[PDB]
């Protein structure tokens, strides 16, 4: 009981570990910074005392409260009012559970976890100390919530006649917290069976709050319980689960580590620092290097052009991915939203679930409505892939029209008129039809039959898969040097030891690039490509001149306009090169190839 | 009552003594409130006052009503009543304070809010949704005692009352009072006060990434209530309201309910709007030119070539042109719609932005929509106590304002139906369940459409082009097709300014515009007649054998099309000038 | 049960528009209401048949776009004959 | 001078109408600029425009970054008050404008403020979050003394 206190006051100060201790420089630490807050290693805390670990994890929420309020009794020291009790975080890494098995028995027992979210609640006070009075008795008294597993674990005293509880809430003097009330979901890997995957709520207080964005893939710990509730039986109580703490694998958060910057900096002066992406996109993958390269320029984001009047510069632009099968493009794009540090993968109809169109749902109780969320809403201003684009019914395709370019979606179901942010980068992966004969065809008479969705696309690749025998018996063997002894994946060690990027990493790289650089091109590249299109915008009408028809818009051009920044972008330069330039010019026009045929 | 609060009213006599500017606005409230006494046999006792002065008063006082308004507050507040006894006590009552800032803290949008923030004054700002409807409250009783008479008297206090907590005391309502005499309810001796709460919504223009807005809640009581629409953008400033239980009032999760009370909440344009003399002499100054118009034009496409013709319509339909409705007969649609048609890439949705901008009022639509749009659609079942609340949807929302479509030509046609009673009509009727009620929609509108099938809607007849048949053609005043023909001459002009693009005065405009709406209508001449009537007639003449459909709604449309441009003129006549401009938009209309 | 329209209109004229989009269920009982006197409702527990006095007149617009001379009478219109007659 | 943040606090464009009608416009073709023409001005060259006469050159209006609604403003929160987005260079500049105008005023005000982000700043010493974003560079640059200089300590502090 009492006592234990000093325990961890001594580990709060007798613990050095050479040269020097932690949670006691993390408290000083967190001092000026106001942070209130503490994250404890478990792993590390066995260390120090092997007895109170488990003494900890026989009833670790009966313990929680005999922290904070220890913390602050040297930290007290060290400010030396008022001063709020700090929210400690312990954590550790060691043995992961699966959702799927969750025993009561595991209920007051610490457990860390991987997860998946599937949303979080809006925010709720909490008030950790309240003052009341006799509605009567004229008695002054108050009461705090030191510490909770929502039981309600406490309620107003009734001995103040005068009764019953008299006492009453005064919540100006009183003062408060908050909870998220996170809905955690498994991992859709394993082990859901035939069966649906299990969903739990989590619950978030404090400083737990906000930091998690829904639906990321997160590592966390807390404890086991179960609350009655009501809104079951006999006498059964709804499962719920403590968060504490959640160390999260990063991001999965703009900001990061200084020195992260530097390495970085070691592959912003590369001169292959662009070239090596080129194969870290496709390790399993061989050729379409193009294609391939098209990949990295929607990447990091689109050009954002917001000065006056409001009309804005979009992204990220649109691409196509049609060809006959065995062009792995779904495969591509499954690579394509593990790069994306946000992104969502859509084979649809929609995916999995989805509605491709976000939209509005009412709320079950109280009636209202609410924004039920879309596939559009679930990634702005990230990766968008999608698969069956074809197979797409064309009244929610419709809105697709819509959504790639003013990228604000607005609906005006029930009342709720309130029109969206999408920033999102689209691309189209839909399959042509009827195999080669569409390329013997117009380059139309595919997507639907008018190219008007081809006119919101900006890089739309026909996949020609030709039958070379040297060509495949190249890949050919690629393939089987891909599985066991999986060969080509011992490969990537020497590539990761000399040069090649991990991609994860990259991420990070990106989402630091993509924050990062605001690049302006240089006046001289423009009229480079002025003089460009405008023979391509000249040349391609003397293809029309013969009436052939297929293609070209002002738009276009202003597609390749984000090419510009795109790799610039990699490059990190604050204006676009005009070297750098050309490249964007016959890529795309590879691009424009596709429309030649 | 604690020195402290006796002496923070004593804290308050050299303020606002100093500065003094108040305390003479109130005896202007005084005066004005004396006034309508003169004339009967109208403002709120609530007045504004800038915080700043705290900071010149006393540092401590000022943050802590920033930090404990709660207490701060109410001696302030007998004061400024204690004064305005002494202002005027002389003839034989909240008197609240707003408080512009002097900000801010205590400055957070409501999408961040608390912990710490709770029950502290400060300025939220942002949609005001969906707004609860306004009911009356009761605070004072009053009653009579027969047959011994006097009168009764009796007090109220509610969870949201005054700032702080104090002792809740539902008192049912006072009857039988010692001795046991029948009492009956007396009224308007008693006090009332309507109460009215809402909720607002962060901005999505400031909205994070990938989440969505979190509406709050604001109580809204006497001058407080019924200050602005649903929808609007404001800025509330007030405590922050932490009031009811966290489940511990019934011994047996989540809790406590919260919101702000107050303040000021001032309307924000992002109308209004100050005006003065330089700048309207501006107004003044430029309305002499007739050259202005093109200017007028210009500067509508920053980034974006020509189209002007395109581009004079729009500001022709800012003016309104000029609602005249029969006496004790219908109206004719007094408000120019049109829909923008043509290849895609045409940066048509590109322009409802810029319509989207200066226009102020109002919103947009892409395709679908509904269901309803401006519908209410029903809002139920009940919210609250039972009572039935229809909430107009934006096509009723946006009333006296723009409205833009994309998609237009994906959209339903089942609520297209009731766009024709949108437009024709130019008002809303409902039965659902429910309210009975034609209520109006007059609000500008304009929308944008694909060619029905490909790159064809150059070649292919513009009929069975327009992808919506059929008296949707007949409601917009102009349909302008958009070719996506492209020239090298045209390219090599559409290169640099797209390349400028990535490397007179627009706001001075939408003033401009404003007061040109309410000052001055050109009415009508018959000298414009005079033209135009060979002109139209002639129209049905030649262009029937050219293209269609020709009505005389589109003769209508001449009379809004002269009446727009004779505010262009600020005219306080219309001109046979004006015509001409009208008709060759209108030729260009054909061509 | 609230009745109205033809059932409110009877023993007077009814204005009418939109005739060609008044559709299949419409038209029914206003064919019906040809044979005047009259609305049936089998509906329900509802057998009734009430008395439709009404005067009838409906204006309604040719096949889209417009009528075309080109085109011969009943072509054009896009009413059912046995309802023209 | 040779401090780059020196030649970049004079490049800002200071809002201030001249005194005098000005032929060979410097910007275009008036050619002269009539009197009490009001155009925003580079401090370096507006540094010494109205310091010949006698009467001043130009009319020199007062800054917007200076506005009562800044310097109120600033009363309030300057802790919260964002410096890189007011100019953002800003104490190494106004002192120019306040060495220009020479008034105490604000400066008995502003140096305070200074101050203000100090303690704070000093606190940031420790080894974040979204403070350091709204520093000025000047304000920008006196961390990075302070970082290193316990970063080395700390660094120093064990083997
Ligand atoms: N460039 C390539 N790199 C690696 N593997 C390839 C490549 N091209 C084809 N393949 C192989 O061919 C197979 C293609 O299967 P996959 O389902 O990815 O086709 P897809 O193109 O995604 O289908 P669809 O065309 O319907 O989208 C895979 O097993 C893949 O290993
Ligand atoms: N007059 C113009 N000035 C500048 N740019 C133009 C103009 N017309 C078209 N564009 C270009 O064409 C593209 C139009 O894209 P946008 O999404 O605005 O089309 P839209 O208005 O939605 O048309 P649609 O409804 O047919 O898709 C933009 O990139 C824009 O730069």
């Amino acid at each position: 009981n009492t006592e234990i206190i000093k325990s961890f006051k001594n580990f709060i100060l007798e613990f050095r570990l050479d040269s020097q201790f932690i949670y006691r420089d993390q408290l000083r630490n967190n001092i000026l910074v106001k942070n209130y807050s503490l994250t404890v290693n478990m792993e590390h805390l066995i260390g120090y005392n092997e007895d109170i670990y488990k003494k900890l994890s026989d009833e670790p929420s009966d313990i929680i409260p005999l922290f904070e309020t220890a913390i602050t009794q040297v930290a007290k020291r060290i400010s030396i009012n008022s001063l709020p009790t700090f929210q400690l975080i312990l954590n550790s890494n060691a043995n992961q559970i699966p959702l799927r098995d969750l025993d009561s028995e595991h209920v007051s027992k610490i457990v860390r976890l991987s997860g998946i979210i599937i949303s979080t609640s809006v925010l709720s006070s909490r008030a950790t100390y309240l003052s009341i009075m006799c509605r009567n008795c004229r008695h002054t008294t108050s009461i705090t919530i030191n510490n909770f597993n929502t039981g309600n674990t406490v309620s107003l005293p009734r001995s103040c006649n005068c009764g019953p509880d008299p006492y009453i809430i005064i919540h100006e003097s009183s003062k408060f917290i908050d909870q998220q009330f996170l809905k955690l979901q498994e991992i859709p890997e394993l082990v859901p069976v035939g069966e649906m995957p299990r969903n739990l709520t989590m619950t978030c207080d404090r400083y737990l709050t906000n930091k998690v964005i829904p639906g990321t893939r997160v590592t966390i710990v807390g404890i086991y319980s179960i609350y009655n509730s009501k809104n079951s039986g006999v006498a059964i109580r709804t499962p719920y689960i403590k968060i504490l703490g959640i160390q999260s694998d990063v991001e999965t958060v703009t900001m990061f580590t200084e020195e992260e910057e530097e390495e970085f900096l070691q592959l912003s002066r590369n001169p292959k620092l662009y070239e090596i992406l080129t194969n870290s996109i496709a390790p399993s993958i061989f050729g379409n290097e193009d294609i391939k390269k098209a990949i990295v320029c929607l990447l990091m984001g689109g050009s954002k052009k917001i000065l006056p009047d409001g009309m804005r510069l979009r992204g990220d632009i649109n691409v196509l991915l049609l060809g006959d099968p065995g062009t792995a493009k779904s495969q591509l794009l499954k690579f394509v939203e593990k790069v994306s540090p946000i992104a969502v993968y859509t084979s649809g109809k929609g995916s999995s679930a989805a509605g491709l169109t976000a939209s509005v749902q009412r709320d079950p109780m109280t009636r209202e409505f609410y924004l039920e969320g879309g596939a559009m809403v679930l990634a702005d201003g990230g990766v968008v892939c999608i698969d069956e684009f074809d197979k797409m019914r064309d009244e929610d395709r419709v809105a697709i029209h819509e959504a790639m370019e003013q990228q604000t979606i607005s609906i005006a179901k029930a009342g709720i008129t309130t029109v969206l942010n999408s920033r999102t980068s689209v691309l189209a992966a839909a399959n042509p039809i009827y195999g080669r004969y569409d390329d013997l065809k117009s380059p139309g008479d595919n997507i639907d039959f008018q190219t008007t969705i081809l006119s919101r696309f900006d890089m739309i690749f026909i996949v020609k898969d030709d039958h070379n025998e040297e060509r495949d018996i190249s890949i050919a063997n690629h393939v089987i040097n891909i599985h066991t002894g999986n060969a080509n994946a011992m490969q990537n060690q020497q590539e990761e030891n000399g040069s090649e990027i991990s991609i994860e990493k990259m991420k990070r790289y990106i989402t630091y690039c993509r924050l990062k650089c605001a690049p302006r091109l240089s006046p001289q590249a423009a009229e480079k490509l002025s003089s460009n299109f405008v023979t391509i915008r000249k040349q391609l009408l003397i293809n029309e001149l013969e009436s052939t028809e297929r293609p070209i818009t002002i738009r276009q051009l202003e597609a390749i306009i984000r090419i510009t920044e795109s790799l610039a972008k990699l490059e990190l330069s604050p204006i676009a090169q005009e070297r750098h330039v050309d490249e964007a010019i016959r890529l795309f026009q590879a691009s424009t190839m596709d429309a030649a045929s | 009552p604690d020195a402290v609060f006796g002496d923070r009213v004593r804290r308050f006599q050299e303020f606002l003594d100093t500065f003094t500017s108040y305390r003479d606005s109130v005896r202007s409230i005084q005066v004005y409130n004396s006034n309508n006494a003169a004339n009967y046999n109208i403002l709120p006792h609530r007045i504004i006052i800038s915080l700043d002065d705290l900071r010149e008063f006393d540092r401590s006082f000022w943050s802590g009503i920033l930090v404990e308004p709660a207490y701060f507050i109410p001696p302030a507040e007998k004061a400024l009543t204690d004064l305005a006894d002494s202002m005027d006590d002389v003839p034989h009552h909240p008197w609240k304070l707003s408080f512009k800032g002097s900000f801010g803290a205590h400055a957070l949008s409501p999408r961040t809010l608390t912990a710490q923030h709770l029950n502290k004054l400060v300025s939220v700002e942002g949609i005001v949704t969906k707004t609860s409807l306004v009911r009356p409250k009761l605070i004072r009783s009053v009653h009579y005692a027969a047959k011994t008479g006097r009168f009764h008297y009796r007090d109220y206090t509610d969870a949201t009352t005054t700032l702080t907590t104090r002792i809740p005391t539902p008192a049912i309502y006072p009857t039988e009072d010692t001795e046991g005499n029948k009492l009956t309810t007396e009224y308007g001796y008693s006090t009332f006060i309507d109460h009215q709460r809402i909720t607002v919504q962060e901005m999505p223009e400031m909205a994070p990434a990938g989440q969505l807005p979190r509406s709050i809640d604001v109580i809204l009581d006497d001058d407080l209530v019924d200050k602005t629409k649903p929808g609007d953008r404001v800025n509330v400033v007030g405590v922050f309201k932490s009031l009811g239980a966290g489940g511990m009032n019934q011994s047996n999760l989540i809790g406590f309910k919260t919101l702000i009370l107050g303040n000021t909440v001032y309307p924000l344009h992002a109308a209004r709007q100050m005006l003065t003399d330089f700048d309207i002499r501006n107004i003044n100054k430029l309305s002499k030119k007739k050259d202005i118009f093109d200017i007028l034009s210009q500067s509508l496409a920053p980034s974006i070539y020509g189209h002007d013709h395109i581009k004079k319509a729009i500001l022709l339909m800012l003016m309104g042109g000029v609602e005249k409705n029969l006496e004790n007969g219908s109206h004719l649609r007094g408000d120019i719609n049109i829909l923008m048609v043509g290849d895609p890439s045409t940066a048509k949705s590109q322009l409802l932005r810029f319509v989207l901008n200066t226009a102020s009022l109002a919103i947009a639509t892409t395709g679908r929509g509904s269901s309803g749009v401006g519908l209410t659609a029903a809002v139920t079942t009940d919210r609250e106590t039972g009572e039935r609340r229809l909430e107009a949807g934006a096509m009723v929302l946006a009333d006296r304002g723009v409205v833009c479509i994309d998609e237009f030509d994906k959209m339903t046609d089942v609520d297209r139906v009731a766009i024709h009673e949108v437009m024709e009509q130019q008002t809303v009727t409902i039965a659902k369940a429910g309210i009975h009620t034609t209520l109006n929609a007059r609000c500008s509108v304009i929308a944008a459409a694909n060619p029905v099938f490909g790159q064809y809607d150059v070649n292919r007849d513009p009929h069975q082009n327009i992808a919506l048949p059929d008296s949707l053609l007949s409601r917009f005043d102009l349909l302008f097709v958009v070719t996506d023909d492209i020239n090298e001459i045209r390219d090599r002009s559409i290169s640099e300014h797209v390349l400028r693009t990535h490397r007179v005065t627009i706001p001075f405009l939408r003033k401009y515009v404003q007061y040109a709406k309410e000052r001055v209508i050109p009415q009508l001449t018959q000298e414009a007649i005079n033209v135009i009537v060979k002109n139209y007639t002639d129209l049905r003449n030649d262009d029937n054998t050219k293209k269609s459909p020709i009505t005389a709604r589109t003769l209508e449309t001449l009379i809004r099309l002269a009446t727009a441009h004779a505010k262009v003129r600020l005219s306080k006549t219309v001109n046979k000038v004006d015509a001409k401009v009208a008709a060759n938009l209108l030729r260009f209309a054909l061509l | 049960l609230e009745g109205g329209a033809l059932v409110l209109a009877d023993n007077g004229i009814c204005c009418i528009d939109e005739f060609d989009k008044m559709d299949e269920s419409d038209r029914t009982a206003i064919h019906e209401v040809m044979e005047q006197q009259t609305i049936s409702i089998s509906k329900a527990g509802i057998n009734t048949t009430l008395n439709a006095r009404t005067s009838i007149l409906a204006a309604a617009n040719p096949l889209y776009g417009r009528y075309n001379p080109r085109l011969s009478p009943l072509d054009n219109i896009n009413l059912p004959a046995a309802l023209l007659s | 001078y040779y401090d780059i943040d020196d030649v970049l606090a004079d490049g800002t464009e200071f809002p201030c109408k001249f005194q005098y009608d000005i032929p060979g416009l410097g910007y275009n073709p008036g050619r002269p600029i009539t009197k009490n023409t009001k155009l925003s001005l580079p401090l370096w060259l507006a540094r010494i425009l109205a310091i010949v006469g006698p009467v001043p050159f130009v009319e020199l209006l007062p800054p917007d970054m200076f506005s009562t609604k800044v310097m109120n403003a600033i009363k309030t929160d300057p802790v919260a008050l964002d410096l890189h987005s007011i100019n953002s260079h800003f104490f190494s500049l106004a002192i120019k404008w306040i060495m220009l105008f020479s008034e105490k005023e604000l400066a008995n005000v502003v140096s305070e403020l200074l101050l203000q982000r100090a303690q704070e700043l000093n606190h940031h010493a420790s080894s974040t979050s979204t403070f350091l974003l709204k520093l000025e560079e000047m304000e920008k640059e006196i961390y990075k003394k302070s970082h290193e200089s316990y970063k080395d300590t700390k660094r120093w502090m064990f083997k």
